[PDB]
């Protein structure tokens, strides 16, 4: 495979001095274009992306309104955080006051923040709501239904 | 004269590209809520937490230790024997997070995955301590 | 096979006097490089090494911080001694005071010391922790639980 590439490279005509410099400039322009391309998270309508990074520390200042906001590769990892709502529902079998097994459902509408995207995105994970809601709902229902009769 | 100028331009462009590559490899922005730390052998991960600004790494020492210093909830179930000795299943949610400053030490001893080594042990031993003293 | 090697060696051109000395110098440099190479253990991140020794006893003094420390070849195989933590778990069924069988678990977090690595590794081998934890854990559990009713 490498032999074919070498032969093709050699077969390129040895044009005047200007053509090589033009090719070098074109390659540089393409690289710069790719670098600039990555550099703004096109977070979908009604979404956000705080910066995602690793930076020997992490500064929670540059928090970033809809769409157009300023990333870089491995400097700003984005992930398109949906500040638009995402709902939830959780149930609970409680030993009620009469010790009757009370199965109560509970639809929790927890949404993600924009200028405090951090705690969400990384350590709560992209799956923040899943990590958060289930057993808090369970505690709620069991505590309050052990407090309430049928 | 033109050939020398073109050669110098190409050499300067190559040098600029190399310098930019090095700078980018050492650099990475301000997210919120990690605090990575210089991962150095001579001292062990540098005793200093590397600050929350866009605070860098020098090459190859700080394998980005993604000290995700934000908060995570962790659910530990315990099948605890009550006073009447009824096997009661109790699931405890512990919200938790690491400490900013001592992320260096945390990696020298444990590593990136500090959290999972701890929460289950304390939580199980302690829910047992508690609900053992308590009835069904 | 040897005949082919002899023919190849003979086929090498008999050039001027200088390239022979140059080849000798290159061979010596390569040998020195390999000798240096084997002599610095890359005892992995967070690990340690004593001088695993083949002379003068095993001097239990020249102990080696993580990473940047030096093995002698054929006098120093610093197999990678993991001073980092490797957890453990041990259980025990005990006859409680009422002669009732009771299962008791116990997860241990035991680590080795860096500046007493010499006998830790020599004496207690690579697998110190496995050679250590179980019997003490069981002795403790049984001695304390035979005392403790169920």
């Amino acid at each position: 495979m490498a032999q074919n590439l070498k032969d093709l490279a050699g077969r390129l005509p040895a044009g005047p001095r200007g053509m090589g410099t033009a090719l070098k400039l074109l390659l540089g322009a393409g690289a710069v274009a790719y670098g600039v391309r990555e550099s703004v998270f096109t977070v979908e309508g009604g979404h956000r992306a705080i910066f995602f990074n690793r930076i020997g520390g992490v500064q929670q200042d540059t928090i970033l309104a809809e769409g157009l906001h300023f990333r870089i590769p491995w400097f700003q990892y984005p992930i398109i955080y949906d500040i638009r709502a995402r709902p939830r529902k959780i149930s609970s079998p409680t030993g009620s006051k009469d010790l009757q097994m009370v199965n109560i459902s509970l639809r929790v509408l927890s949404r993600p923040n924009a200028q405090e995207l951090p705690s969400m995105y990384q350590r709560l994970g992209l799956d923040y709501e899943e990590r958060v809601l289930p057993s808090i709902v369970n505690e709620v229902l069991k505590s309050v239904v052990a407090k309430f009769n049928a | 004269m033109a050939a020398k100028v073109f050669e110098s331009i190409g050499k300067f462009g190559l040098a600029l590209a190399v310098a930019g590559g090095v700078v980018n490899s050492a650099l990475y922005n301000v997210d919120a809520g990690h605090r990575a730390v210089i991962f150095d052998r001579f001292r062990g991960v540098q005793d200093i937490v590397v600050g929350e600004g866009t605070h860098f790494l020098i090459p190859w020492v700080q394998k980005p230790i993604i000290f995700d210093c934000r908060s995570r909830p962790r659910n530990v179930p315990v099948i605890t024997g009550s006073k009447d000795l009824q096997n009661v299943n109790i699931t405890l949610r512990i919200l938790f997070r690491p400490v900013a400053s001592q992320l260096p030490r945390i990696f020298t001893s444990i590593g990136e995955d500090y959290d999972e080594r701890v929460l289950p042990s304390i939580t199980t031993e302690i829910l047992k301590s508690v609900v053992a003293r308590f009835d069904a």
